[PDB]
DNA sequence: TCCGGATCCCCTGGAGAATCCCGGTGCCGAGGCCGCTCAATTGGTCGTAGACAGCTCTAGCACCGCTTAAACGCACGTACGCGCTGTCCCCCGCGTTTTAACCGCCAAGGGGATTACTCCCTAGTCTCCAGGCACGTGTCACATATATACATCCTGTTCCAGTGCCGGACCCGAGC
DNA sequence: GCTCGGGTCCGGCACTGGAACAGGATGTATATATGTGACACGTGCCTGGAGACTAGGGAGTAATCCCCTTGGCGGTTAAAACGCGGGGGACAGCGCGTACGTGCGTTTAAGCGGTGCTAGAGCTGTCTACGACCAATTGAGCGGCCTCGGCACCGGGATTCTCCAGGGGATCCGGA
């Protein structure tokens, strides 16, 4: 029901090829564990908006409208989810 | 049946039909310009009503209009975005 | 003798074909995991819309490629080609978070 | 005796809905009086920054030689116009991708 | 003969006055703090606006604003002003 | 024959006006209706936090033996909080300054 | 009245002094053309903002007010002047 | 032999001066002269509000000041001490403007 | 020292290889058609917000006359970028093994969303009043000046260790 | 074989390079004195906030349903993960040459005080253009469905990129 680890979810080869997306050649091996902790903030920034957006709107579960919100707010608003 | 859901995908496909009556489009790409389109207007629409605010003034009007896409709309954009306005309000009052 | 290209030059091959395209690259299941692991932590048992967690996804991974297209310039300005989590901890203290 | 219904959009000569954008402000909450050129010129606008943006999409999905428009080929257009780059930097647009941009010093000699 | 421009002079003065008995102030940073007031209000005036409007609701109630405390006051700062407004909107209801 | 008048911020215990916040957003078009509690709420964490950076103001003051508060007491007020930084990244106070930092590799040995 | 060359009016050791204010240690002498280039990028960019909000006010005379409204909608809000 | 501080210890003295101190950096004539000339290119017949002209003053100390430690921390991070237009620019550049 | 061979760096060519390009094919979102319905329309009314006229006064604009603060400028100097070199080691390329991602398929049920209802609250209007604002006044908190007092920072001065070397000791060779 | 003298080498000594340390000068703090104006506080007021009552409507709540989300089961493989190497890059050291830092003399232009004008900021009364509110109505816009061709994937050949193994010149070292 649980779980407590899912941060190494987000593997070595994901981050290189964000990277690579990034156009980053060259990538040393302390970079992944901090891509995961700015991840990991980033995602708690973002994400206790949208669920404070949810539970205002008295739902369990949340909406992709709220995510939107969340990211508008936040100044990183999201085209291609709207409607 | 449901309830009616509001969306900008046909004012779109005549625009596009005008600018381009070969081409298509995906899903996708409307949802993007449903979210732009729908972004814009409230940028706009907040720009307006905050320059209402400003001058005490309990109407708004196409004055700030213009002001607010000025202001907000870089250079050349802006100024085009003026001759459009400008000319549709010309044959809008001409009925 | 089996091939080998010289490093860098697969790496700048990545880089062009990851760049043209736009499908998706971390695993969306593990996404999934995570963001529901997070979730719990501020309110008990959420459900998600696929959508959500897809969009969630798609600007989780927009703001990780601007920060790293940021530390790239900033290794280039240190006279470097690789990136070390000082440049981005540079990164992150100069856009104001 | 009541006259042809016509509409206000055609009365402009545009696309845009002029009685849609008028009950959107009048609903949106920006002022509570509303004046009756402003939705007219807001839909003005409107139209043609889709026009002008579906305009860049479609050169570049037919550079691309794809005849109909993707989310990879608004991403291009807008990044690649230097004013609506400048309107549009803080958004993301979903599964767009980025410009083809490689730094001179990361190439090879 | 003047028109009046409205200020928070006064309340921050008192507020002032009942946090420190013995401190003074002066005018520019009062207006620093009007410009405070008047910036933290329009911000959780506004987001309240945009909360009304998502859900529907024509009408502005303290559960939003309290839904926007914790939306832009971070942690410490979000709990702590949720727990003041509370206890005071629970004296104003037995008022 | 009529009530005795007694205000609404006495009855919140507050000294943020009910009146005046209550009429601002009436007539800030943020909603059609407004609730009884809504503005009571808002004048209340108003208060708390004009309460708590008046402290931080003090104190810093004190520091600086002045009994009045100053708009370079302000900054040092607000940058030297976390929680205050990240309410208030993005503004300037007139006359604020900046906090005393010298990097490391900037002193001598 | 009508000025030519002003850009030099923010003086080299001005620029010294907001550098020694933001803690530079060392500033290269071709360091003050690119901050009077990008100080009349910024102040260009808040007096055409300002001009325009003073131009929908039908005022000739710019006031401080509408400067707050540029600076603070241009995400560089000011205190302490009514606004 | 008269006396002669050693290079970097007058401008951290200077450095601490100006970061104690508050008062305005920029002389007020010729920097109102300047805004009057640049506003002049966009709208005749401009006239100002003094405060108005402070306001947007320390709005320019405030954006120089913040690139400044920007550019600081650019120079800082390639193990230098003297900042070049470079470091701006790339400062300016991940800022985004 | 000159000439001739050796050798190394660049210079080139060709093979592998990753990718682009050209059809083939089958597939499923997109566009188009049709039915519905509800929101724009049309018309009239009635109120009222703003444009305008006009007047006032005030703050900005201009000018001038001193009065130094500092900006400019030159000159000599350290120190810092910076470019080369060298050296180590870290991470990309590639191969092999593992594994869980993912499709896809099916069950189940949870709450999102909708409709009906009835009511709690609130916008509105009237009346009245006291709270906050402009105004006036005074007054001590702070700005400034001046005189000490110490911090600190660079630099001359003496100290201490590194080291070459003066003298003794040891070893080697030669004379008896 | 003994003995003695010289040569040479190493231990302490003195010479010398490097560093801890005191001191002077300057800059910053700090203590005391003094004015002054901006903050604070009393005052008239009027108008915006509070009190009473009402109409009604947005919103809370009750029922449902069904759609959308969650859970779970099997297969496949692409993705991940781990190991080897080895070269490219990070990074440190060293010289060096410049480029501001610092310091002092000068120019001047900013700043402050004072004066005069008025352009426009701003307040006030009128009233009219303009637009919210509301009944009738419809046709434009949305939901559902259908068909197909534009496109995703597959497959074969061409093409361009990469990189390392043979030629061409240049340079270096040895021999005559």
């Amino acid at each position: 029901k649980v779980l407590r680890d899912n941060i190494q979810g987000i593997t070595k080869p994901a981050i290189r090829r964000l990277a690579r997306r990034g156009g980053v050649k060259r990538i040393s091996g302390l970079i992944y564990e901090e891509t995961r902790g700015v991840l990991k903030v980033f995602l708690e920034n973002v994400i206790r908006d949208a669920v404070t957006y949810t539970e205002h709107a008295k739902r369990k579960t949340v909406t992709a409208m709220d995510v939107v919100y969340a990211l508008k707010r936040q100044g990183r608003t999201l085209y291609g989810f709207g409607g | 049946k449901r309830s009616r859901k509001e969306s900008y995908s046909v004012y779109v496909y005549k625009v596009l039909k005008q600018v381009h009556p070969d081409t298509g489009i995906s899903s996708k790409a409307m949802g993007i310009m449903n979210s732009f389109v729908n972004d814009i207007f409230e940028r706009i629409a907040g720009e307006a009503s905050r320059l209402a605010h400003y001058n005490k003034r309990s109407t708004i009007t196409s004055r700030e209009i213009q002001t607010a896409v000025r202001l907000l709309l870089p250079g050349e954009l802006a100024k085009h975005a003026v001759s459009e306005g400008t000319k549709a309000v010309t044959k809008y009052t001409s009925a | 003798k089996p091939h080998r290209y010289r490093p860098g030059t697969v790496a700048l091959r990545e880089i062009r074909r990851y760049q043209k395209s736009t499908e998706l690259l971390i695993r969306k299941l593990p996404f999934q995991r995570l963001v529901r692991e997070i979730a719990q932590d501020f309110k008990t048992d959420l459900r998600f819309q696929s959508s959500a967690v897809m969009a969630l996804q798609e600007a989780s991974e927009a703001y990780l490629v601007g920060l790293f297209e940021d530390t790239n310039l900033a290794a280039i300005h240190a006279k470097r080609v690789t990136i070390m989590p000082k440049d981005i901890q540079l990164a992150r203290r100069i856009r104001g978070e | 005796a009541r006259a042809k219904a016509k509409t206000r959009s055609s009365r402009a000569g545009l696309q845009f809905p002029v009685g849609r954008v008028h009950r959107l402000l009048r609903k949106g909450n920006y002022s509570e009086r509303v004046g009756a050129g402003a939705p007219v010129y807001l839909a003005a606008v409107l139209e043609y920054l889709t026009a002008e943006i579906l305009e860049l999409a479609g050169n570049a999905a037919r550079d691309n030689k794809k005849t109909r428009i993707i989310p990879r080929h608004l991403q291009l257009a807008i990044r690649n116009d230097e004013e609506l780059n400048k309107l549009l930097g803080r958004v993301t647009i979903a599964q767009g991708g980025v410009l083809p941009n490689i730094q001179a010093v990361l190439l090879p000699k």
